[PDB]
């Protein structure tokens, strides 16, 4: 018997790869290798690696995995989006009409997984004038 | 003639043959903070050439309907080279800006749109309980656009164009620093917007300084045949800008 | 028999080497290169009473091609399934094994007026 | 000059000499890719089109 670190944490972001992902014996000294989770890609500049410090701990963890964000939401004529935490993977925003018009199609939409990317759940809707009685 | 305007900011030049004039906001040209203002105590950064020079943003089509268009331009100039790299690595920025509006047509579309720069035009949400987001409030270099009906969005601005986002009288916006573009005598203004600020910098991603505002007052129209597409350009140049307070970037 | 089917534009019947069409010959059109058939409206006539055919109207219009492969991302669904493509047509990817979102950059393509997909950028980094 | 599906020269003439340039044009509806027009290239006696006319695509 000797020593090591626990599991490494679980991360939104980042998915241990094999064959660390199925391991439990972290000596001191040894590194693993993240990759990013769906939603997230590689911020390249950064190490996707964490090593077993000395203390039993894990090194830092930075943001070597980033939000994928979804395409800009655009407009909607004669009405507004309501995005109220941005447009990355996760993300929700709300469509409304301007005063006189009334929206037809999809009130919302959210940003989520779509094969190799993000994409938005449903297309814009649209804002059509309404008419007074005769 | 005095229509002939250039205007040269570091590697930048901007020639106008259509010039109103020039509007020095309050009479005042932008200048360094002195030592009897200052309260930050260490040197200042001064790239002045680097950041003082004239950044393009992107268009926006003038059409038949349109209410109006709007910019925060401390922010909105965040990805704009060294001036934006020296605003995420200083605490403490301060700038004046040459806005220079470009919009020309021919001599038979008739149209006029005002352009003013209003000082810390805090704006007020669609809910009347609610607060806005910065989302709602500003989109860097994309025009957030002014509404001809009253909007119903919760976080969103109140942007129906008679009431400037601002709950005041859109036709008394002129007590701001503006210029008109008439379409039949102008197809450019420059406003020379000096610093104003309750205090001698600020922090340039907290506080939006001043909104640029072009509105529509009397629509774009002309007779078929004619170009249907009228472009409309900012194009500011930050001036006499220096920063404070170096540390490591903000992450938006 | 019916005649010759009618003409429509954009679009060429199969007629299958024969000139006269007994009674109920129901004949379908294909749209022709650089068009694509709308959704939702016939592509076919049919050889009624009288010798004479049903109406048809233009059933073609216009697309981008499909959007060319890219090594950093692949298209959301439903657009991966999709050839219809008509100009003002909004894409979506998702970024590859190996590549992770530049969250800054659109993952999103537009079909522009010239049947073309708009500019890329790598929304998709190694 | 070779004729294209869904396009059409503009203005066709008898006879192409030396240089000489045929204008393609699209039809409604249709997209063009590559060249607008081609040229009559001569060498060693023998007239021949500087390239492909361009394609009209729906």
């Amino acid at each position: 018997c000797n020593r090591s670190c626990e599991v490494p944490t679980r991360l939104n972001s980042a998915s241990l790869k094999q064959p660390y992902i199925t391991q439990n014996y972290f000596p001191v000294g040894t590194v693993v290798e993240y990759e990013c989770r769906p939603g997230y890609r590689r911020e390249p500049s950064l190490s996707p690696k964490l090593t077993c410090l000395q203390n039993l701990k894990w090194s830092t963890a930075v943001e070597f995995c980033k939000k994928k964000s979804c395409p800009n939401p655009g407009e909607i004529r004669n009405g507004q989006i309501d995005v109220p935490g941005g447009i990355l993977f996760g993300a929700t925003i709300s469509f409304s009409c301007n005063t006189g018009y009334k929206l037809f199609g999809s009130t919302s939409s959210f940003c989520l997984i779509s094969g190799s990317s993000v994409q938005w759940s449903d297309p814009l809707p649209e804002c059509r004038e309404i008419y007074c009685p005769a | 003639s005095d229509r002939v305007r250039s205007i040269t900011l570091g590697n930048s030049t901007i020639t106008t043959q259509e010039c109103a004039n020039v509007v020095v906001a309050y009479g005042r040209w932008p200048e360094y903070l002195s030592d009897k203002e200052a309260t930050a105590e260490d040197q200042p950064t001064q790239p002045d050439v680097a950041t003082c020079r004239f950044y393009t943003l992107e268009s926006v089509t003038w059409e038949k309907d349109s209410p109006g268009w709007w910019w925060k331009f401390p922010d909105a100039l965040k990805d704009m080279g060294l001036f934006g790299q020296n605003m995420y690595y200083h605490y403490l920025g301060r700038a004046g800006y040459t806005i220079h509006v470009q919009c020309n047509a021919s001599k038979f579309h008739q149209g006029c749109l005002l352009v003013v720069c209003v000082p810390e035009a805090e704006m007020g949400c669609s809910d009347v309980g609610g607060t806005v987001n910065e989302h709602a409030i500003s989109e860097g270099e994309i025009a957030k656009k002014f509404s001809a009906t009253a909007t119903n969005g919760a976080h969103t601005v109140q942007s129906i164009v008679t009431n400037a986002g601002m709950g005041v009288g859109v036709g008394n916006l002129t007590i701001y620093p503006h210029q008109w573009v008439n379409l039949r005598t102008n197809n450019s203004a420059t406003i020379v917007m000096p610093y104003i600020n309750s205090v001698p910098m600020d922090n340039m991603f907290r506080h939006h300084n001043f909104t640029l505002m072009i509105i529509p007052f009397v629509s774009l129209d002309y007779s078929s045949d004619a170009s249907t597409y009228v472009p409309i350009t900012v194009t500011v140049a930050p001036m006499c800008a220096e920063y404070n307070g170096l540390r490591l970037a903000t992450s938006l | 028999d019916c005649g010759l089917p009618p003409d429509v534009p954009n679009a060429q019947p199969a007629l299958e080497g024969r000139t006269s069409f007994p009674e109920d010959t129901v004949i379908t059109y294909k749209c022709e290169e650089s068009f694509v058939k709308i959704p939702g409206e016939k592509d076919s006539v049919i050889c009624l009473k009288g010798s004479q055919w049903s109406d048809i109207e233009e059933f073609c219009n216009r697309s981008c091609e499909v959007p060319t492969r890219l090594n950093s991302a692949s298209l959301k669904q439903p657009y991966i399934t999709q050839n219809y493509f008509p100009v003002g047509t909004v894409v979506e990817y998702e970024c590859r094994p190996g590549y992770r979102r530049e969250p800054s950059l659109s993952p999103k393509l537009t079909c522009l007026q010239n049947l073309k997909w708009s500019t890329a950028v790598e929304f998709c980094k190694k | 000059p070779p004729q294209i599906d869904n396009g059409i020269i503009q203005g066709e003439r008898d006879h192409y000499g030396y240089r000489q340039s045929v204008t393609y044009a699209c039809n409604k509806g249709f997209t063009m890719i590559g060249e607008h027009s081609i040229y009559c290239t001569v060498n060693n006696d023998e007239g021949e089109w500087s390239g492909p006319p361009p394609e009209c695509r729906g």
